[PDB]
């Protein structure tokens, strides 16, 4: 969610 | 750079200002602290999973018993942990609304007072403070510096303290979980500041070489441009073209460089933060294994400090919000709490009754605020008996104002005193004062609204029987009434534009309605027509009689009936006396006395582009295969906790999170190969097809005739503004933003098959919560364009009501009812302030509900993922992977709405950019049709033309002419005035063809010859020649294209010219620059070098347009003699203005009317006595005169 | 609300 995926 | 004290700026707040603010920022705190406790709640969850992800798969006995206790503990914890989920909910929605409304009411509240109190301050200050400063600055830095303080004084803080929060927030639970992985979290935050500056740094030094490039470019493109008539004439536009192409050709590669080192950098920027993440997370592992962290509590430290770590960027800009605010503050405030010496606002001094109006200037020395640089008024005496009037004359310097400006008291005299009555006018009350003079100014103002309401500007308290009174007694009642809609007509500069007289007996009535003592009449009379100035003469004297009145103008049929008239000289008073005893003085006053006696929308836009069918497909490809691997990021991620969760026994965990976290890196390398490609396919598309199109849309402008070059439409900065943004606006819609979006569909794509395909309803699931959030993001921010573009309309009614009241000051000043304007504005600003109250309301909700949705929508998430699903045998690992894939694919979805204005900003854009290409002219220089006669001989015919120009088809410029003109004579043109003379020369030059009539020059049509070719013979000189630049060799050489001009040719041509003495001179001699880049010349030598050029040609036909125009002295005689030397061997016309030098002409002919009058040999037009030989005759009288 | 601020 942050800046690769989560 | 000045600024405001913290507590200053908020003084306008009180009671349930600094509440609201309190709460406020209160609610902010919690909402900032909400966020990171989220995560810690997270790290427990992984801990519940991973208690019964060992425990499950450390069985591999037992089936049935692991459906009991983890089943059970999964129940307790999960339900829980939801409870907690949904209870973080309902807080952030409460706070954040509380936080965003309060802050935006105290905002508005206090942006209110603001607003009321500085306009009460501007229209406080005294007329010395106005005559110091620009009032459209004051007026702007209102309207902008109060918005600024709004934005300082907003909702702007509450984020600042919940950024703050936040950061606080999440390193106190980033530390309390543990010391060491927030360390080691810190330990890279220096690293990726870094990364971040050569990320700032590279933007700010290329952006300013990517504008220095097209500079060079725009130099030969304005100067070009600018010399379009030039050019044309000439027909160089091939060359100019090739050197506008070079230019590009450069500036591309600039371009293309720019592009690889960007790309390159956003690569390098993008691996260091993922070998960061990756690293930090290793370690993290390398934590857990040994057992000193919990597998959760690394998740919770390392999103609790990275959140908090981000806080500060998030942060940083509310603070630049609140600094600049305190700058803006500094100036408004200035003047709110600026005393001044007069006011005029105050209640104070004496306020007399039954004036007589006795009034006595008394040695009083004076100057405006320009100060010593000029005294206007030393010393003076004079008085003026109640009842009487008294005329005041004088040569210059207006001194004679001065004593009207200072009986008004609008500034305090240097020394002196001036009495009305007995009293200092100093002791007796401002506005009082005010209003016991009258005054009627030589340039006479209405405000915008009711005639009425204009005579109701005298009194707030009349009637309409007052106001007919009044107007009558001006006898302005009949002009008036005669005009539709009775008194309600409207006046002002916007409509009903009205005679000077009228509008100055409006004046006069208004001021009459104020029922004066004193009478102030400063030139109402001046500056106006002679028949109305009786009109108004008899209402000026009917509104004496009743009053004391003190008359300056330059009319002296008015000053007779005077009871005594005043002359100044040098701010002296001289003269006091009856008219006959000033005309027994013989002084100045008798002196004086005897002196006067499109949208388009197109793939057609990328059909250009279509020139490459690769660098896209590479592009899109690679892209995509980004979008692919974007995903890939969660799916190791998720499987990273997840095998570390489902790991049971633990020997096998330690060499697996190694081929992860290597792994991990491994999609990160990859990202720099397929990141820097897509970004350099991209941008080195982007600049080709810039030169491309520029080079298109150049060429084709050199096209169009000189009709649309007249056009006031297209100028040459218009034209160079119109060539560079449309151009750099294109490149941006093909550019980067493409290839990000189609990135991002491939992200949601390849997450969105991943997600649907692992879980079973918990990705279907979440693709009915997603794009609910997203597009209740999106419609967010079109409700708060709404209220920005709404309320923009109804402070931009009170701020026009503020420019009519402080450009017009001087007279509402001497009108007083400031206080009125006062009140309308109050009135006015009423409207936008009930406004900003549901400003309030609604930025609250549509905050709360976008973040409470987001929370809400976090517990259906693990709440779906557990229970349900859980329940069954779909696991842990994959709901962890769904989410991040899922809101993944969202958040790259935000790009598409971001990236939305991009396109239709190019589509505006690129509408114009076609529509200029595939614009054609009547004349085209470019078609190869035409005759091209083989015959030397240039004769000229113009028979019966007609000609309006295209720009203004009013007044005609040739009507029916007529002309005649053998070969090897020069045909001298006389004209009255106008560009009939020259029309000649550019019809010849066939810039345009005529409306009737026609042209011929061999005998045939011009009309049906070839353009170049017929351009090609003429040897066009005109009055100021410009020459571009270059070499002076090149500017001679200009005068043929098509083939290189020779050495001893330009030389030759130099030689005819009578340059040869500059040019052989010169230290660079015929390689020297001029055009004011390399070196600067006087109008002589350039002309020299435009008849080089003009003759270098070889022209059959020259064409001498007022050549010697600007000019002086020997070298009118120079220039002429090289143009007299240039002709006489070749066919010409001469229009020149001296017509000493057209004494030897072959043919003379009189232009009048656009018809030919007068025609013949020099002793021909002077035998006969006609408009010739006045012409000649009264310029000729000058010469002989000067001696 | 995730792990950037949202």
């Amino acid at each position: 969610x942050f800046x690769f995926x989560f | 750079k000045p600024a405001v004290s913290v507590l200053t700026m908020f003084r306008y707040a009180g009671w349930l200002d600094r509440l609201y603010m309190l709460v406020g920022t209160l609610a902010a705190i919690i909402h900032g602290v909400a966020l990171p406790l989220m995560m810690l709640i997270f790290g427990d969850m992984t801990d519940s999973f991973a208690s019964v992800g060992q425990v499950s798969k450390q069985s591999t006995q037992m089936s049935e018993a692991d459906k009991r206790a983890m089943f059970a503990k999964l129940e307790e914890e999960m339900t829980t942990y939801a409870y907690y989920y949904t209870g973080i909910g309902a807080g952030v929605l409460i706070v954040a609304y509380i936080q965003v409304s309060f802050w935006c009411l105290a905002a508005g509240r206090q942006i209110h007072k603001i607003r009321q109190k500085f306009f009460h301050a501007i229209m406080n200050q005294e007329i010395g403070w106005f005559d110091v400063h620009d009032v459209g600055e004051l007026n702007t830095r209102l309207t902008d510096d109060v918005s600024k303080i709004n934005e300082g004084i907003g909702d702007k803080i509450g984020m600042f303290f919940q950024a703050m929060a936040t950061f606080f927030g999440g390193f106190i639970i980033g530390f309390t979980r543990g010391w060491k992985l927030t360390l080691v979290i810190l330990a890279i935050s220096p690293v990726l500041g870094l990364s971040a500056g050569i990320w700032a740094k590279i933007l700010s030094s290329f952006t300013d070489k990517e504008l220095h490039a097209y500079a060079k470019a725009g130099a030969v493109a304005e100067e070009v441009l600018a010399a379009i008539r030039t050019v044309i004439a000439f027909g160089g536009q091939k060359k100019e073209l090739e050197r506008y192409n070079n230019n590009l050709e450069e500036a591309k590669r600039l371009g293309i460089k720019k592009a690889i080192t960007a790309n390159i950098s956003m690569g390098a920027a993008f691996l260091l933060i993922y070998a960061s993440y990756a690293l930090a997370f290793w370690y993290g592992t390398s934590l857990v294994i040994s057992k000193e962290y919990s597998i959760g509590q690394v998740l919770t430290v390392f999103f609790s400090v990275l959140i908090g770590a981000f806080s500060v960027g998030q942060a940083s800009p509310n603070i630049e919000a609140f600094a600049n605010a305190r700058g803006a503050a500094y100036e408004v405030f200035k003047i709110i709490d600026n005393k001044p010496s007069i006011d005029s606002f105050s209640k104070s001094g004496h306020k007399p009754d039954n004036i007589q109006g006795n009034l006595e200037f008394k040695n009083i020395h004076f100057s405006y605020p320009s100060r010593k640089e000029v005294q206007i008024l030393k010393g003076l005496n004079l008085k003026v008996k109640s009842g009487q009037t008294v005329a005041l004359v004088g040569n210059s310097g207006c001194g004679k104002s001065t004593t009207v400006q200072l009986m008004q008291r609008l500034y305090d005299p240097l020394d002196g005193m001036v009495s009305i009555d007995g009293q200092d006018i100093r002791t007796i009350n401002v506005r009082y004062l005010r209003e016991i003079i009258g005054v009627v100014s030589q340039e006479p103002v209405l405000f915008a609204t009711t005639i009425a309401e204009n005579i109701r500007y005298g009194r707030e308290d009349v009637t309409m029987d007052e106001i007919e009174k009044a107007v009558k007694e001006a006898n302005a009642y009949d002009f008036i009434m005669k005009l539709p809609h009775q008194f309600d007509t409207l006046v002002g500069e916007r409509g009903a534009q009205l005679s000077g007289g009228q509008k100055q007996r409006i004046a006069i009535a208004r001021a009459l309605v104020r029922n004066p003592k004193i009478l102030l009449l400063d030139e109402a009379t001046s500056a106006l027509d002679t028949e109305s100035e009786a009109v108004v003469q008899a209402a000026l004297d009917k509104a004496r009689e009743g009053r004391t009145t003190i008359v300056i103008a330059h009319r002296l049929s008015t000053v007779r009936n005077a009871d005594v008239i005043a002359g100044f000289d040098g701010g002296v008073i001289v003269e006091q006396g009856n008219h006959d005893e000033l005309m027994r003085e013989k002084g100045i006053y008798f002196k004086l006395v005897m002196t006067q006696t499109p949208p388009a929308s197109f793939w057609r836009i990328l059909k250009l582009n279509s020139t490459e069918w690769p660098y896209f497909v590479v592009g899109i490809f690679c892209a995509i295969i980004n979008g692919g691997l974007q995903p890939a990021f969660s799916v190791i991620f998720s499987k990273v906790v997840g095998v570390f969760t489902n790991g049971g026994p633990p020997e096998t965990q330690r060499q697996n999170s190694n081929l992860f976290s290597l792994l991990f890196l491994i999609l990160g390398i990859i990202s720099f190969i397929t990141f820097f490609l897509q970004g350099f396919t991209f941008g080195k598309a982007g600049e080709i097809l810039t030169k491309r199109l520029r080079y298109m849309v150049f060429k084709s402008m050199l096209r169009q005739d000189v009709s649309w070059f007249d056009d006031p439409k297209n100028t040459t900065g218009a034209l160079t503004t119109r060539l560079a943004n449309d151009a750099a606006q294109v490149k941006g819609a093909t550019g980067s933003r493409l290839a990000v979006i189609f990135q991002n569909i491939a992200n949601l794509g390849t997450g969105i098959i991943i997600s649907l395909i692992y879980g079973w309803q918990l990705t279907l699931l979440l693709l009915a919560i997603v794009p609910i959030i997203a597009i209740a993001g999106v419609v967010e921010m079109k409700m708060l364009s709404g209220q920005a573009l709404k309320d923009k309309k109804e402070l931009e009614g009170s701020g026009k009501i503020a420019t009519e009241a402080i450009e017009n000051f001087r007279t509402v000043v001497s009108l007083t009812r400031e206080q009125k304007f006062e009140t309308m504005y109050a009135q006015s600003l009423q409207i936008p302030y009930r406004n900003a109250m549901k400003k309030a309301h609604v930025f609250g909700i549509t905050f709360s509900f976008t973040q409470a949705m987001m929370y809400f929508s976090y517990a259906a998430c693990f709440r779906f993922g557990a229970y349900l699903v859980t329940q069954q045998l779909m696991t842990f690992e994959n709901v962890l992977l769904v989410f991040s894939a899922i809101v993944f694919g969202a958040m790259a979805v935000g790009q598409v709405s971001s990236f939305a204005p991009d396109y239709a900003k190019a589509t505006v854009s690129a509408s114009h950019i076609i529509r200029i290409i595939e614009k054609t002219p009547e004349i085209d220089s470019y078609s190869t049709q035409g005759l091209k006669p083989n015959m030397l001989e240039g004769n000229v015919q113009f028979s019966g033309v007609v000609f309006n120009y295209p720009t203004r088809p009013s007044i005609p410029v040739l009507q029916g002419l007529s002309l005649e003109v053998k070969k090897g004579q020069t045909l001298a043109l006389v004209g009255s005035s106008g560009c009939g003379k020259s029309t000649v020369v550019q019809l010849l030059e066939r810039f345009y063809d005529p409306m009737a009539g026609s042209v011929f020059l061999d005998g045939k049509e011009i009309k049906q010859l070839n353009v170049q070719w017929l351009r090609a013979q003429l040897g066009i000189v005109s009055q100021e020649p410009i020459l571009f630049d270059c070499s002076i060799a090149e500017n001679i050489a200009y005068g043929d294209n098509s083939r290189v001009v020779s050495y001893e040719e330009i030389v030759r041509a130099a030689k005819e010219a009578n340059i040869h003495q500059f040019i052989d001179s010169l230290p660079d001699k015929y390689n020297t620059r001029v055009g004011d880049k390399g070196t600067q010349l006087s109008g002589g030598q350039k002309q020299r070098i435009a008849i080089a050029r003009a003759l270098v040609r070889q022209p059959h036909i020259l064409l001498l347009d007022e050549a010697t125009s600007a000019l002086d002295t020997e070298s009118e005689k120079v220039v002429q003699e090289a143009l007299d030397k240039a002709r006489e061997g070749r066919t010409c016309i001469v229009i020149a203005h001296r017509l000493s030098t057209i004494q030897n002409a072959d043919l003379i002919v009189v232009i009048q009317n656009g018809k030919v009058k007068e025609h013949g040999t020099h002793q021909q037009l002077l035998a006969q006595k006609g408009i010739y030989f006045s012409m000649v005759s009264v310029q000729a009288g000058a010469k002989r005169s000067l001696e």
